[PDB]
């Protein structure tokens, strides 16, 4: 629905792109838009689990061809449900898709929480009348594996030529090695700020009354080798 | 009595601990014990720090697989090249290993400082909570964990901290009847720490995270003012201990 | 534009996080502090506001005693904020 | 383009770690309570609109 | 030199990344302190009591 | 060096950022306070020099 001026050959963008032609053999106004490509996407559950497979179609609809359209694209091989459930793998735009039950995977809206209408009143107050000791755990990492990588020996495997014709390029090596060795020292700075917060170091009497607190799980055992606790020895085993 | 002290710390009088002392000891053995059995049966829990080594095993990968590329040369192996050609035509070819091979590790330093940038990050956040959710007691919500912070326990990782909070959850709620004040003789009845509660016939006042129900005496309460300004001031008796004195 | 870039969705959409806000509004309104601790435990708003003058340590005989100039102050201030999002669009360029 | 390995699968890299980062980020704000509240319909709030 | 091209706008794309992840973990604390909570800490959760 | 691009005015936009958040880093530090106050010229502290 465009307009040129009377000698005006074709069209561009803001991006300096053809998005519009006028036809040479007849005077009208065409409208070049590209061909509707995108990604694929492979929605699975593990293969551990299953090997039923649904296909992501990102940014275009079913025009190619338990082939339905989301926001995110068309989706084929899953199965549209009702209901909604918590998010499982997301696809986009509150599409989560699940393997659940025979068992073939769904894609469902996700669910944000449970409905609740909690009751306010002028004169209503809820006073708690028990309690819990609830213990939780929280996983951060403190530093990352150091590294170093020699640039001479990886650009150039045994070599003289090489090595000259990596000289002409000034200090690049020398750069590099110098980067890596600041984050190396930065990566034992991580652990001397965490764990080392306390200089007189401090030991548990042998005689444990802690008021009917057992803390044997967290202390550590030296009858072991390696004079650390259960839960330490159940961390150090879960990460490869 | 450091559980006294940490009762405190949340509003909570430290007799609920001393009368309810073996039930808490239960409570806390009985969720350390559902720790370990939790980690002790999904392996996927430390993922955050898996995710460091994986991906910082694939950026070693990915430096690794970057020598078996031609970037137009005739070969990757150097020794080829030399092997093959004149000591001018050897070099244009060695030219372009030497600037593919320097791009790769100029996107691997990269890569690996702002990386390094990120656990940097983690371990700031990390070092305040060695300092604030373990070395004391932190009045931040939700900081040390869900719930009002107790107490906090580090222990190691391969190449990460992992705390275990101790918390407080409140867990048998009671509708109750409230009212922001008491008018006794024309003057308003404020309480001192705590709140109005009524069970139906007669006015208690409790401290608001357990339900220990105090007779309305002239010291748990505040006088302040007269019956006309408050919105919502009941009318009860405050009890007076002199009057069964004098 | 369309030279290979595409612009992914994000994965809670607008409603979502507005009704994320909203359970937000409605838990600080109706209970307090306390949702975020646990359970939600029902408060009247006057004692929120009461027992909020007792953490920066003012007693809480003012706010029983002021609280209609207390609701009058917050109105206002709420309709001051409307203007200077509804005729000025400033502070908003953090985001733009 | 095939002769300069794989620098493409690593931007692709780059640019997915970025938009799962971007929900995360959106759902750690967001998402902080587990159960989701409406007020009632009598607004009784005290006097504060 | 396009290639150089996408190279430059990745990694500006994981610096300005980054940077949007502190402010959203200023945002997520934000919500647990200022919001869930009532803070005692000074000029964060606005200039006052 | 006018056949690569948008190379030149990207860099200056980098370095030109890093020096507008150099002024905002050392505004937001320092200028906490909008009234400059002035200690009175008869100190007594308490006893503190
Ligand atoms: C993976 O599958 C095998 C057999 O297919 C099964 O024995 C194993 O338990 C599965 N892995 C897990 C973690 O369950
Ligand atoms: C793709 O989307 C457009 C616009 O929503 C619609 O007109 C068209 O019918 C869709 N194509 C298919 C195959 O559904
Ligand atoms: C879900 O409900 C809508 C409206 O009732 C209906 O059109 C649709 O077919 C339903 N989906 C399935 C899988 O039955
Ligand atoms: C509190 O709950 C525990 C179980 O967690 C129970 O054994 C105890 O009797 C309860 N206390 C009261 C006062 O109801
Ligand atoms: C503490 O708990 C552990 C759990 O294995 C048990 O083996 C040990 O005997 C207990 N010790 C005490 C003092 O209760
Ligand atoms: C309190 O009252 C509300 C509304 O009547 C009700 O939903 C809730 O179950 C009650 N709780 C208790 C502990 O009585
Ligand atoms: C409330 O507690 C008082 C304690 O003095 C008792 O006399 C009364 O019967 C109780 N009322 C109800 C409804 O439980
Ligand atoms: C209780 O509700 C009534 C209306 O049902 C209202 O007039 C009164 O003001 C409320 N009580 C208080 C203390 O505001
Ligand atoms: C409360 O008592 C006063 C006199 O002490 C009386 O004037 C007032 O009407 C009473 N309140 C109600 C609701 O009847
Ligand atoms: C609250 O404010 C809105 C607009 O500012 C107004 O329409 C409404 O009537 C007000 N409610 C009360 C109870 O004043
Ligand atoms: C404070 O200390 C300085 C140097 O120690 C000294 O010159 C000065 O007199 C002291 N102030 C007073 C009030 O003594």
């Amino acid at each position: 629905n465009k307009k040129f001026l009377p000698f005006q050959q074709f069209g561009r963008d803001i991006a300096d792109t053809t998005d519009a032609v006028r036809d040479p053999q007849t005077l009208e106004i065409l409208d070049i838009t590209p061909c509707s490509f995108g990604g694929v996407s492979v929605i699975t559950p593990g293969t551990n689990t299953s090997n039923q497979v649904a296909v992501l179609y990102q940014d275009v609809n079913c025009t190619e061809v338990n082939v339905f359209q989301t926001r995110a694209g068309c989706l084929i091989g899953a199965e549209h449900v009702n209901n909604s459930y918590e998010c499982d793998i997301p696809i986009g735009a509150g599409i989560c898709a699940s393997y659940q039950t025979s068992q073939s995977i769904i894609a469902y809206t996700m669910s944000l929480g449970a409905e609740n209408s909690v009751a306010y009143s002028n004169n209503s107050i809820a006073i708690p009348t028990n309690f819990t000791i609830s213990v939780t755990t929280e996983i951060l990492p403190v530093s990352m594996t150091k590294t170093s990588v020699d640039c001479t020996m990886y650009i150039c495997g045994d070599s003289t030529e090489c090595s000259n014709l990596l000289l002409q390029y000034g200090s690049f090596c020398t750069q590099l090695n110098r980067a890596l060795t600041g984050i190396a020292v930065e990566q034992d700075k991580n652990t001397q700020e965490v764990f080392a917060q306390v200089k007189q170091i401090y030991k548990t009497p042998p005689i444990k009354d802690f008021g009917g607190f057992n803390f044997s799980q967290i202390l550590p055992d030296p009858s072991k080798p390696s004079k650390r606790s259960f839960i330490e020895d159940l961390l150090f085993n879960k990460v490869t | 009595m450091q559980m006294a002290y940490r009762f405190n710390g949340i509003g909570v009088t430290q007799n609920v601990l001393y009368e309810n002392q073996k039930l808490i000891a239960n409570q806390f053995n009985s969720a350390i014990g559902k720790i370990q059995d939790s980690l002790s049966s999904t392996a996927s829990a430390l993922g955050k720090l898996q995710d460091v080594v994986n991906q910082n095993a694939q950026a070693l990968n990915t430096l690794v697989k970057q020598l078996s590329s031609n970037f137009g040369a005739i070969s990757s192996v150097l020794n080829d090249i030399l092997s093959r050609l004149d000591k001018v035509e050897a070099e244009v070819q060695i030219d372009r290993l030497i600037t593919g091979r320097l791009q790769s590790l100029q996107t691997y330093v990269t890569q690996q400082l702002i990386r390094a940038a990120e656990i940097r990050a983690s371990a700031n956040l990390a070092a305040t909570k060695m300092s604030e959710c373990v070395l004391g007691q932190s009045k931040r919500v939700d900081f040390c964990g869900k719930g009002y912070h107790l107490m906090s326990f580090p222990q190691s990782a391969p190449h990460g901290v992992v705390f275990l909070h101790v918390t407080y959850v409140p867990a048998q709620e009671k509708n109750f009847t409230t009212a922001p004040a008491i008018c006794h003789d024309g003057k308003a009845h404020f309480p001192r720490e705590g709140v109005f509660v009524s069970n139906g016939t007669h006015w208690f006042v409790t401290q608001r995270n357990f339900y220990e129900p105090q007779i309305i005496t002239t010291d748990n309460t505040f006088v302040s003012g007269n019956c006309d300004v408050v919105i919502g001031i009941v009318n009860n008796t405050v009890y007076d201990p002199l009057q069964p004195e004098l | 534009k369309f030279n290979g870039l595409t612009v992914l969705p994000p994965l809670l959409t607008d409603e979502m996080i507005a009704q994320y806000t909203s359970a937000l509004l409605a838990g600080t309104i109706t209970s307090g502090w306390t949702f975020g601790a646990g359970a939600a435990l029902q408060i009247p708003f006057a004692m929120q506001m009461a027992y909020r003058f007792n953490g920066i340590g003012v007693t809480q005989n003012v706010l029983y005693e002021n609280q209609k100039l207390i609701a009058n102050q917050f109105n206002s201030a709420i309709g001051k904020i409307q203007d200077s999002l509804s005729s000025t669009a400033s502070a908003l360029g953090k985001l733009q």
